[PDB]
């Protein structure tokens, strides 16, 4: 792709020209006396371009701070990433639906050397501290707690899984049903009272990210009242 | 029974798989002990030189035999091709002076 | 010349390409080396055949290294160019990618030199290269990188002071001024005997080849046997026979004499070898004496005969030791006692087998049968004896071949399954550059 | 037409070896091989009737040259005169009907159209030997069909005395053909071209007929040369046959026709040491395919001798080689159909009767067992004859000799013949399996070597044939004597109590069992000599501890 | 160990010592090879032999 690589060339010669402004401004401080510059302060990004693949956020979707999308990462209309989640898209992409949540400290990627992109539907709820790898997950999926999913593995549309479970790799969950086990195996059918609260969640989450965006909000105008 | 391919091509490594994977080493020989031993001792022969009778006795009839009946055949060749050529005798190494190299403007 | 500053330039970035890029990285430095071959067979396009012995000219000004083309040299360089590729097809890390680019350009540099000091200068510069090459920690043997590495500095400084010699005799080493001076030839004639009776596998400066030829990988092998060897040759043909004709002449008996023993007793060693690439690895110092004495011989077109048997070798050994590289990194043995009955489970690697095995004993169809023929037509002209020595002694190779070949393809069934496409598209060139040189080798 | 006699072979062998064969099977194989050797039967046929009967000799420049270096220049170029026209129509009839038994004879083999390949290049190879105006492409040739034997010999690779057989094979004809290259080297270099028409040698320098007679003596397997043959019946009948009769076997004296440049006392001593001796070993033997190839051998000795005495004996030696390929040929596809009809046992004492075999395979027998040794007016007769009364006058006394050793050798032949088929045939049952074989295919095979035995009585094979070479009744009809004599003897069943001579006989004077230590086991300790005493010892430098 | 009952058991083992020949058989072996093999080398020899033993005499009866 020569595309790739005009944008390799540009991309390598606006870096070589940051580091030489910060470097010269490095020397104006030292010039100076102010010692600004060496301060251990934490360098966490939100949002982690990877050369010239800058992440795809909407404009109604969130990433709270101590999250982060690095790479090609998509986020669709409404969708969210919590506190503490990583989603990674440096190596393969990942993409993610619209009106779906990444609760607080879940991994999702595509980092192995064989794995292909994730692919999560729309109105997924994956859960606190799941692990994904390399997998597609279909519409109106919870993934639940701890649960990790494998590359290649098919999570079909409607279907639920368990808390701590571990879906072997190339393994497809079929439509409507409750996967439970580390060996993870089916348990039963979704019932209907459970796939009303199934409907019901994605929802909730929308209007929790809001809420809790326009919060971040509040705490971005206090940090700014400092220096602005 | 195991599943290295998805359906749509996409090698996968099972690397927690149940299943043993084919893979490079599949075919792998099982050794023999004694086979193993014995290319080992033939693969460091020279360890088991000696310089005992028969030894020296076949290393002068064969080796240097050989060797000097070699040296006689092509100094025999050497000579007889300069005869038939009409050159006179040529100086090989240690020979005394004489002619090495014919010259092309003269009729021998 | 600024064709080969820009070829050397697009190999040398294979370093700076991120190790993350898997398919990049092999694709760029297999393009790499198939550059060079294109501009290689251009420069055969470009040659006049009626005009002067040095075409293409080059000299860097009073740094030495000046270079020009011949026959031999550009016949050396196309089959150098094929082998590199097939070589870059057998590694899988930057290092190997990075040692065999290094060593193609030296390889290169070398076979077209026309000074003596560049000449040393560009081919032992390899030295290093390959005692890391053959003495990798895993799977390789320091004992082996020890002995080729200590035999080519042991010969190289024995040439270095009769270099320098005939440099301050004359006031140059360029081959052109060096042929044309008067000069003190017994000295520089033993230094140039020297490094390349260690070049070319000469009895008793031999013991090397054994254990390097073996203990390499089979890119390894693949540019040892078919290349490096006839840089001894070319050697002989381009330095020594031009500049001391006269020792040339009064060395033939002693020269003679070790071509005969080296052949007839690294034939009979061949012959108890119960390693299959121990078997190939002796096979080419047969072969080499033959060179080596059709060079000396200089008889009736010898430079031709003996340039068409190194091209016939370095088509052939390194295709036998690409199918015991198959079967080595497919049953992880070399040897004999684990393989029996290959025809039934390799059909096709077997059938390539067989057809490299008639190749290496010179069975017409295959460019060795017009080599060894044009060859003893060489060696008989100056005596019936020299070649009746090779004539009778045809058995004594067909033994070894035959046995080898008996053994491991016929009987019970074991062993590992057919070849790969990738196995197979390695194999290829040779045969089809075999088919060629065997049936219409000129026009 | 000329050149499809040599090319369409070897396209019937690519076809039925290559992936076109993966379409064809079995069946297709067998139908693609059967007419890709009648095509160049034709075409033998039509150049035999404008070379031989009307003298038009033609020359074929075919793929240009071959290489050229300095003044030693080798084509692509083929030339068909009168002896080439004789052996390719030998060549190329003997192996159609041999195709045509291999059809059916390998029927139940697996890798049936891979053997019909083999048999196919086999005979393209020989093909292109005959062909050849040079010595190269005659070289071509040459390892072609020595190669093309390897393969076929060793066919039945998982059986191992067949594997070393092959290998056999390869190594003693490895031996002359050495030698042959030297002598080519000898030719090439005292005359100055490689061309048969410019190779025209009223004296030369020794060793040009000797090396050439050393390679030929190696193909024709001759005197210290004859170690292969008897081993080479490892192999299928059908190889056994095209070996014996068309291929290989008559290349070597083939070469010595055509190059007239031997000397006479070594080719008259060789062949007639060879008939004798092959007439020994086939009297004393009880396998029947042995029986068979020791009287190849001999016949070999025969021609021999024959190209010895003069440029008629030459005449005579060809004329020999021609109609021995047709009986022989079909003495060996009887003795396959015998073989087959009693459960593959090869021991003649363990046949007997006439219920075993069809009535055609014994009429086969019979009448390629006449030929053999020498009925009157039959084919062998009038060639064998022309041999013997050629010796009986030469002025050479090495050749009284030679025609003693020779009519010993036809009553020696006349007696084993006659008992091959009086164990097979006469001689109460003793075997256990009766399996007669009837099929349309190998019975034609047969039928069409026994036309060929009838069309050399009635056309000769050359002009001494009606040629009277002034002899006494008493030495004229001695022959018939002799052929008479073993008749007798062998149906007699007669055996002497010297089971010595019986034992060393028998046991072929313990060639093989000498050359198993006086040159081999001394080449594998030379080779444990250089070495382990050379290369690991005397050599070796080892390393500084520190 | 299932057809032993049909063609033979390995019971019965092979008397062969694998050594090396004796020194004096090896000798006279090699030198009866090399004295066949190389026949023109001794003929070539010879000829030269009775080739210069002719012009000494030459040399002796022309000169007196
Ligand atoms: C097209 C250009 C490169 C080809 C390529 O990579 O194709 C990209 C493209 C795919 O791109 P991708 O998959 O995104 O990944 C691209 C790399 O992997 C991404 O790699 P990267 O961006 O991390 O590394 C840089 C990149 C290539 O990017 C570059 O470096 C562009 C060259 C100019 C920018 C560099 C200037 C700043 C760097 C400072 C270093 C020196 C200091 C200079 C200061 C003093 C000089 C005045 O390197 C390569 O991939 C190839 C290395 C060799 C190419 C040239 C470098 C040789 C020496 C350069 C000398 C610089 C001095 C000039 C002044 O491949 C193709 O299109 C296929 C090939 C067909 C074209
Ligand atoms: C060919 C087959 C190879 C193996 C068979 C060995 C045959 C050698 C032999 O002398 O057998 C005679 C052998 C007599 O041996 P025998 O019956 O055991 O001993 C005689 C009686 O004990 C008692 O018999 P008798 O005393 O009444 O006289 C019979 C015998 C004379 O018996 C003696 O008393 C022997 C005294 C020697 C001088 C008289 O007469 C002769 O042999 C005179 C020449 C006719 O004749 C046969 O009965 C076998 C006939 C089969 C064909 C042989 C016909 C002659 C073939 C001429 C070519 C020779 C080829 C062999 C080359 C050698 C290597
Ligand atoms: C000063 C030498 C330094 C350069 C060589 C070196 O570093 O050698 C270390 C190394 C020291 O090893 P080592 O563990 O002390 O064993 C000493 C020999 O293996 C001693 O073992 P050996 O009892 O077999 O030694 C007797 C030696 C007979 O020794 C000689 O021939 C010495 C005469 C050399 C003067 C030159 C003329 O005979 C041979 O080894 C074969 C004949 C040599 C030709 O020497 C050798 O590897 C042997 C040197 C033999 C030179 C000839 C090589 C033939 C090619
Ligand atoms: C245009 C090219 C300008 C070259 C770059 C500027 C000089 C290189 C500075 C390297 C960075 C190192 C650094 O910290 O700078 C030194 C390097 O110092 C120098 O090189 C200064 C030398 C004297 C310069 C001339 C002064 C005016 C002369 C004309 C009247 C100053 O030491 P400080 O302790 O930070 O300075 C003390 C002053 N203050 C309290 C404000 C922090
Ligand atoms: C010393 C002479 C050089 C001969 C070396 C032997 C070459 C091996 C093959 C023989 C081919 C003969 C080709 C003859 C015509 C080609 C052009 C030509 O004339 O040759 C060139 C050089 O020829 C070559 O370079 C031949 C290249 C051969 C190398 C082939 C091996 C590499 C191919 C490997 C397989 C590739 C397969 C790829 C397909 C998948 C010059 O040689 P001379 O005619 O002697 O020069 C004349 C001398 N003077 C100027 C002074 C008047
Ligand atoms: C230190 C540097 C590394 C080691 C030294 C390398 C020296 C350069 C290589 C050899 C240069 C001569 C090439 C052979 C030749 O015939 O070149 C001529 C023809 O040019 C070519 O076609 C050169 C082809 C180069 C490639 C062929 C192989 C040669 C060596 C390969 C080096 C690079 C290999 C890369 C492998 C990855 C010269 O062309 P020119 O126009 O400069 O000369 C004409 C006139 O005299 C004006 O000066
Ligand atoms: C121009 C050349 C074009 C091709 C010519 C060659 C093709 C003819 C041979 C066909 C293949 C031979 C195998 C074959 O057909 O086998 C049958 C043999 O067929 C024959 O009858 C013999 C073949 C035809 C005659 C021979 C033709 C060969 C050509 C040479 C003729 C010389 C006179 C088997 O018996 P069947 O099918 O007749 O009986 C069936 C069985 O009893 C029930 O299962
Ligand atoms: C693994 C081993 C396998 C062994 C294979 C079999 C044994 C082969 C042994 C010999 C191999 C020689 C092959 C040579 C190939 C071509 C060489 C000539 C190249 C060329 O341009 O020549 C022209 C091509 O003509 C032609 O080629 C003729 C024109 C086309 C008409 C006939 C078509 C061929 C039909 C062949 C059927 C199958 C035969 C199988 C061998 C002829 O002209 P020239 O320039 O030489 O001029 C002189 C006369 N005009
Ligand atoms: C009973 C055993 C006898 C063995 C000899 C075979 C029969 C020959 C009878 C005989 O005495 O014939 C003589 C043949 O001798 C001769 O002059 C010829 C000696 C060599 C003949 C050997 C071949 C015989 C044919 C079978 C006389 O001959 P004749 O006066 O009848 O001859 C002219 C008429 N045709």
């Amino acid at each position: 792709n020569p595309i790739n690589g005009l944008k390799t060339i540009l991309h390598r010669v606006g870096f070589a020209m940051r580091e030489s402004g910060q470097a010269l401004e490095r020397v104006g401080c030292r010039l100076q006396g102010v010692y600004s510059f060496e301060e251990k302060l934490n360098r966490h990004a939100t949002v982690l371009p990877m050369r010239h693949n800058v992440p795809s956020l909407d404009k109604t979707s969130w990433v709270a701070p101590s999250g982060m999308v690095s790479g090609s990462v998509t986020l669709g209309e409404n969708s969210s990433v919590w506190y503490g989640a990583i989603v990674r898209g440096d190596f393969q992409p990942v993409v993610v639906g619209s009106n779906s949540n990444i609760q607080d400290a879940a991994y999702v990627g595509a980092t192995s050397e064989f794995s292909g992109p994730v692919t999560i539907g729309d109105n997924v709820s994956v859960g606190h501290g799941a692990v994904l790898k390399g997998c597609t997950v279909g519409d109106n999926v919870l993934i639940g707690m701890n649960s990790i999913i494998s590359e290649h593995a098919e999570i079909q549309s409607g279907a639920v899984i368990a808390a701590g479970s571990y879906v072997e790799e190339g393994t497809t969950v079929p439509s409507g049903e409750v996967w439970a086990g580390s060996p993870a195996k089916k348990l039963r059918d979704v019932r209907a009272g459970e796939a009303e609260y199934l409907k019901s969640l994605p929802g909730r989450y929308t209007e929790l990210a809001g809420e809790h965006k326009g919060i971040m909000k509040v705490l971005k105008m206090k940090q700014a009242e400092y220096f602005a | 029974e195991a599943k290295q391919f998805t359906p749509d091509g996409k090698y996968m490594p099972g690397i927690f798989s149940k299943a043993k994977p084919l893979d490079r080493s599949t075919q792998w020989v099982h050794k023999n002990p004694y086979i193993e031993a014995w290319y080992y001792r033939r693969d460091h022969f020279e360890n088991e030189f000696v310089w005992n009778y028969r030894t020296t006795i076949e290393a002068l009839w064969f080796l240097g035999g050989f060797t000097a009946a070699a040296y006689a055949l092509s100094v025999f060749a050497f000579r007889q091709a300069d005869r038939r050529s009409g050159y006179p005798k040529r100086q090989i190494l240690g020979d005394e002076p004489a002619m090495v190299l014919p010259d092309e403007r003269q009729f021998y | 010349m600024f064709i080969s500053v820009l070829l050397i330039l697009f190999a040398l970035c294979v370093t700076l390409i991120p190790e993350a890029h898997y398919h990049m990285v092999r694709v760029w430095s297999f393009v790499a080396t198939i550059i060079p071959m294109w501009v290689v067979t251009w420069m055969w396009w470009n040659f006049d055949a009626s005009g002067h012995g040095l075409q293409m000219l080059v000299i860097l000004g009073r740094s030495h290294l000046a270079f020009g083309i011949d026959g031999v040299a550009l016949s050396l360089m196309l089959l150098t160019t094929v082998l590199f590729p097939i070589c870059m097809m057998l590694l899988r890390t930057v290092a190997g990618f990075m040692t065999f680019i290094l060593l193609e350009v030296l390889v290169l540099s070398a076979l077209c030199v026309l000074d003596l000091l560049g000449f040393y200068i560009l081919f032992e510069a390899s030295l290093i290269l390959l005692f890391l090459l053959i003495g990798r920690a895993p799977y390789g043997s320091l004992e082996a990188a020890y002995k080729i590495v200590l035999y080519t500095m042991a010969g190289s400084l024995v040439l270095l002071p009769t270099l320098f010699m005939i440099y301050s005799e004359c006031g140059t080493t360029n081959v052109l001024y060096m042929t044309c001076a008067y000069n003190h030839q017994t000295v520089l004639g033993w230094g140039l005997l020297a490094v390349l009776a260690v070049k070319i596998p000469l009895m008793p400066v031999h013991l090397w080849l054994p254990e390097a030829h073996v203990a390499a990988p089979t890119a390894g092998s693949v540019l040892l046997a078919g290349v490096l060897l006839k840089l001894g040759g070319i050697g002989f043909l381009r330095f020594m026979l031009p500049v001391v004709p006269e020792f040339c002449v009064s060395v033939f008996p002693l020269v003679s004499t070790l071509c005969l023993v080296s052949f007839l007793f690294s034939t009979l060693s061949t012959l108890r070898q119960i390693d299959l690439k121990k078997i190939v690895a002796y096979s080419s110092i047969a072969h080499m004496s033959m060179v080596t004495l059709a060079i000396f011989s200089q008889s009736e077109f010898s430079a031709y005969s003996s340039s068409f048997l190194m091209i016939a070798h370095g088509l052939i050994s390194p295709a036998l030791f690409l199918i015991v590289g198959i079967l080595y990194d497919r049953a992880h043995t070399k040897f004999i006692l684990y393989f029996s009955g290959l025809g039934a489970s390799m059909p096709i690697g077997s059938t390539l087998f067989f057809l490299f095995t008639l190749g290496n004993l010179a069975f017409p169809l295959f460019p060795n049968f017009i080599a060894e023929v044009l060859c003893m037509v060489s060696i008989f002209a100056v005596h019936e004896l020299l070649a009746y020595v090779f004539c009778v002694c045809q058995v004594l190779g067909a033994a070894y071949g035959f046995w080898a070949f008996n053994r491991v393809v016929h009987g019970l069934p074991r062993g590992p399954a057919d070849v790969t496409r990738t196995e197979f598209h390695t194999v290829l060139p040779l045969l089809i550059g075999a088919v060629w040189l065997g049936i219409k080798p000129m026009a | 037409m000329f050149l499809l006699s040599v090319f369409f072979p070897l396209l019937g062998g690519l076809v039925n070896t290559s992936p076109i064969a993966r379409f064809l099977g079995h069946r297709g194989s067998s139908i693609i091989a059967i007419g890709c050797m009648v095509v160049a039967f034709i075409s033998s046929v039509v150049i035999y009737y404008e070379v031989v009967f009307m003298g038009c000799a033609v020359s074929v420049d075919v793929f240009g040259t071959w290489f050229s270096v300095g003044t030693f220049h080798a084509g692509w170029t083929f030339n068909f005169d009168l002896l080439t026209a004789n052996m390719l129509f030998t060549v190329t009839g003997v192996s159609m009907a041999v195709h045509m038994y291999a059809c059916d004879y390998m029927r139940q083999d697996p890798h049936l159209n891979l053997f019909l390949g083999y048999l196919s290049y086999f005979t393209g190879f020989m093909c292109v030997l005959v062909a050849a105006d040079n010595l190269l492409v005659m070289l071509v040739g040459w390892e072609g069909i020595g190669v093309c034997s390897y393969l076929l010999i060793g066919y039945w690779s998982h059986r191992l005395s067949a594997v070393k057989s092959a290998q056999k094979a390869i190594l003693v004809n490895r031996v002359s053909d050495g030698l042959l290259m030297w002598g080519v080297l000898w030719v090439w270099y005292h005359l100055g071209s490689l061309e048969y028409d410019l190779l025209n040698v009223y004296s030369a320098s020794g060793f040009v007929g000797l090396s050439i007679l050393i390679g030929a003596m190696g193909k024709s397997a001759q005197i210290l040369f004859h170690v292969w043959l008897a081993d080479a019946m490892e192999g299928p009948t059908p190889v056994s046959a095209l070996i014996h009769a068309a291929t290989l076997v008559t290349a070597g004296v083939y070469l010595l026709v055509r190059l007239h440049i031997h000397d006479e006392m070594f080719v008259i001593i060789v062949g007639s040491l060879t008939a004798f001796m092959a007439g020994v070993f086939g009297a004393t033997q009880s396998d029947l395919k042995r029986v068979i190839a020791y009287s190849t051998c001999s016949q070999l000795g025969y021609m021999m001798v024959s190209l010895g005495l003069g440029e008629t004996g030459g005449e005579a030696s060809m004329g020999h080689l021609m109609t021995h390929a047709s009986f022989k040929a079909a003495l060996f596809l009887a003795a396959g159909m015998v073989i087959s009809g009693n459960g593959g046992n090869q021991h003649i004492a363990r046949y007997g009767g006439s219920a075993h075999s069809a009535m055609f395979t014994m009429l086969t027998l019979m009448v390629a067992s006449l030929s053999l040794i020498g009925w009157p007016e039959l084919s062998g007769f009038y060639s064998k004859e022309t041999i013997l009364n050629l010796a009986a006058i030469c002025a050479d006394p090495i050749a009284d000799v030679a025609h003693t050793l020779l009519l010993l050798t036809a009553m020696l032949t006349s007696a084993y013949t006659t008992k091959l088929f009086y164990q097979c045939f006469m001689v109460d049952f003793s075997g256990s399996s009766v399996t007669p074989v009837r099929n349309v295919l190998p019975i034609l095979a047969m039928a069409i070597l026994l036309l060929d035995i009838m069309l050399k009585v009635w056309v000769g094979t050359n002009l001494l044939s009606g040629m009277l070479f002034f002899l006494p009744w008493g030495v004229k009809t001695l022959p018939f004597g002799l052929m008479v004599a073993g008749i007798l003897t062998a149906t007699a069943a007669v055996g002497s109590e010297r089971f010595t001579l019986i034992r060393f006989c028998g046991s072929r004077w313990g060639f093989d069992q000498l050359f198993a230590r006086s040159p081999v086991n001394p080449i594998f300790d030379l080779g444990r000599i250089t070495w382990a005493i050379g290369d690991r010892g005397l050599l070796s430098v080892g390393n500084l501890r520190a | 160990t299932s057809l032993d009952h049909v063609f033979g058991d390995n019971s019965n083992k092979l008397n062969y010592n694998f050594e090396p020949m004796g020194m004096g058989s090896l000798f006279i072996r090699t030198m009866v090879m090399v004295g066949v093999f190389f026949f023109p080398v001794f003929i070539m020899i010879n000829d030269d032999y009775k080739y210069t033993s002719f012009l000494d005499k030459v040399a002796a009866a022309k000169a007196a």
